[PDB]
């Protein structure tokens, strides 16, 4: 009882000594004691329990460090923090290593590299890097967090719940930042998951719930939370765009993707272009999936006119006027088709598709040679392409001999031997 | 020059510990009108081979403005054609150089069923995220971004020891770069050649970290606009994580 008395004094001889015109570090040192003291005492009663609570010793316990990064002694505050965080916690300790480690794990992630950081016993489990230590932090901090929850009642009061979630909130943002950056997706996809509880009507974790779903390979579920996310806020044209392009991919459904693309064009000129490019793909391939005869056509007079369409609406996409003059190429009509990929060439001259195209046209006008060499550069921009090598193999058996096509042919056949087991 | 005759009567980490190259050297890299220009470069590989660390450390941060410029000029007019060579040697020393082996950068997640120096239970695998990168001959429009974006995680692992220029140029390449060919430019007024560079998605993350690290260090304007871009382009673009990654940037400011 005397050690909290003897801490208040130390205390209210600073706050004195703050008026007086380096005694700061004297007053320091007094501080660091006083919660050593402290601490010792809290040990001593939790363990006499089995056989209260002041109002200035978290003060002098806490300003220590306060001035330590308010004066840019960023070493010793973050020792101090740590010696702090190496305490057994008790039952009167957990908000206060909550705040602590939060606010560790913050400068840790956003104040230096990982050039400069040591283990904790050491002085410049055991963590051997700076984001093991943070993601042990913040593991603890959300297992032994998630008890405190509100659980969204909302009888009468709200304010404690508009804490915890932004508690909540913020603890998961830590997490996403941290493990985003190493490219591991599937233990966030989890915690996101897990993390699900909470929410009843709140925008943000649906839609990184389906943002990390959609880009850990998982499709069906993320289309699902997709359309609650069309639901929830129906203002973004991007989110759409996201299921009508995952629903025509592997998965292979097909009327969702025509569904989604008309609510989109349904709605700035950026966006209703690319929504007539997905039209017009959706169109373009159901006309490829057609079994009759006058639906082909009328499926492919429709994607021509919805390229055109997007064609005009933006001058200076280069997929798009590839697109159509693929499209068009489709339908048999060869000089408007070149002229159009030439003047996508000319807007980007680096592409593989655009030089395949030009390759394939220029066979089916029968000029051997030159498609023979321009497939030839295209091979020298790509040295492990497969198609290419196909279609220069059917050249070649075609032009010049069948030992050509005997060489590439073994050629391909070691390049797929190197290339796997 | 200073930097010229300093080198002609030239031809331990004392040497220079100078503060007067610096801004020099940048100077030297604005304008393509350099007579000089490739033998300061292979000079810098030099200084490179060396393995004292400070100058590797304050010659590191030049890296960005020579990705910028040669490689978005010649890369579009002129080709100087040996820059390029240098960042395939730095790339071959750094990747294979450290005692005769390729690195396997690695670390181990922590569990909660273990006792911890800060925990207990009573109330584990390895993971990979780099490497081995075998080395390379030419930059190949199918290669090039996977050296790019391995010399940005290089340049990351110490972005304690650059100045506050370095960071405010990082930020305006990272801004530029991703609008460069899109009508957003003559929002932003910006001038130049009008074409659009292929970027990546493992590339629009090492940039988002070190704009992340940036936004702490007073940049404020002009990281916050580059995060602009940043998420704009990604939208545009249809790619998940960069997005995921601004998002979770924006809505965590005061």
């Amino acid at each position: 009882y005397r050690l909290r008395v003897i801490a208040e004094a130390y205390a209210t001889k600073g706050l004195c000594l703050e008026k007086l015109p380096d005694r700061e570090q004297d007053v320091i040192t007094c501080y660091e004691k006083a919660g050593d003291i402290a601490l010792l005492y809290l040990q001593e009663i939790e363990r006499v329990i089995l056989s209260e609570l002041g109002f200035f010793l978290e003060t002098g316990l806490q300003r220590a460090h306060v001035l330590y990064f308010k004066n840019g002694n960023l070493t010793r505050g973050v020792g101090r923090f740590r010696e702090l965080l190496r305490a057994v916690e008790t039952r009167t300790t957990q908000n206060l290593r909550m705040t602590i480690a939060r606010q560790l794990a913050e400068i840790l992630l956003r104040g230096m590299c990982e050039q400069s950081y040591w283990n904790p016993l050491e002085d410049p489990f055991c963590p051997q890097e700076n984001t093991e230590e943070a993601l042990l932090l913040l593991l603890i901090s959300e297992s032994m967090a998630n008890r405190d929850a509100v659980l969204s009642r909302i009888p009468e009061h709200k304010s404690d719940r508009l804490i915890s979630l932004q508690s909540a909130s913020v603890v998961y943002d830590l997490l996403t930042i941290a493990l985003g950056r190493r490219g591991q997706y599937e233990m966030l996809s989890e915690c996101l998951e897990r993390a699900m509880k909470f929410a009843f009507e709140e925008f943000h974790l649906w839609y990184q719930f389906a943002l990390s779903l959609m880009a850990a390979g998982k499709s069906a579920r993320a289309v699902k939370v997709l359309k609650e996310c069309i639901r929830l806020k129906p203002d973004d044209a991007t989110i759409p765009l996201l299921a009508a392009k995952l629903c025509m991919g592997s998965l292979h459904w097909l009327e969702e993707a025509e569904k989604f693309a008309k609510t989109v064009v349904d709605v700035t000129s950026e966006f209703k272009a690319k929504g007539y490019l997905a039209l017009g793909l959706t169109y373009s391939l159901q006309a490829t999936d057609a079994s009759l005869r006058g639906m082909q056509e009328v499926l492919q007079r429709k994607a021509l006119l919805a390229f055109q369409r997007a064609h005009s609406l933006s001058p200076t996409d280069h997929q798009a006027a590839f697109y159509l003059a693929l499209q068009l190429a489709i339908s048999r009509q060869i000089p408007e088709a070149l002229g159009y990929v030439r003047q996508a060439l000319q807007l980007q001259g680096d592409d593989a598709n655009s030089l395949h195209l030009l390759a394939l046209l220029l066979s089916a006008q029968k000029h051997y040679h030159d498609a023979l060499n321009i497939i030839d550069m295209a091979l020298s921009e790509y040295p492990e392409n497969f198609i290419l090598l196909f279609s220069k193999v059917k050249l070649q058996s075609l032009c010049r001999g069948p030992d050509e096509a005997l060489l590439t042919c073994k050629h391909m056949l070691q390049i797929w031997k190197s290339c796997y087991n | 020059g200073v930097v010229e005759e300093w080198l002609s009567e030239f031809k331990l980490p004392n040497y220079a510990t100078k503060s007067s190259l610096v801004s020099s050297l940048y100077k030297v890299i604005q304008e393509p009108q350099s007579e000089l220009l490739e033998p300061v470069c292979h000079q810098l590989f030099e200084f490179y081979r060396s393995g004292e660390e400070q100058l590797l450390q304050f010659t590191l941060q030049f890296l960005p403005e020579l990705i910028w410029c040669y490689l978005a000029v010649s890369a579009s007019v002129h080709s100087s054609g040996c820059i390029e060579a240098l960042l395939l040697g730095v790339y071959n020393l750094e990747i294979v150089d450290k005692q005769g082996h390729t690195k396997v950068l690695s670390f181990t997640i922590p569990s909660l069923s273990k006792p911890s120096v800060y925990h207990e239970p009573s109330s584990l695998s390895k993971v990979v995220y780099s490497g081995p990168h075998p080395q390379r001959e030419m930059l190949t429009a199918q290669n090039r971004f996977e050296v790019l974006t391995f010399l940005l995680l290089c340049y990351n692992a110490a972005l304690t020891y650059m100045p506050s220029v370095s960071l405010q140029s990082l930020c305006q390449i990272c801004s530029r770069i991703c609008v460069c060919g899109y009508p957003r430019q003559h929002v932003r007024k910006y001038k130049g050649i009008s074409s659009r560079i292929p970027v990546s998605s493992g590339f629009m993350v090492q940039m988002l970290t070190g704009i992340y690290f940036a936004f702490y260090n007073g940049e404020w304007d002009l990281a916050q606009k580059a995060l602009d871009d940043i998420i704009y382009r990604a939208q545009l673009e249809l790619y998940p994580e960069p997005l995921l990654v601004a998002n979770a940037i924006k809505a965590s400011l005061p």
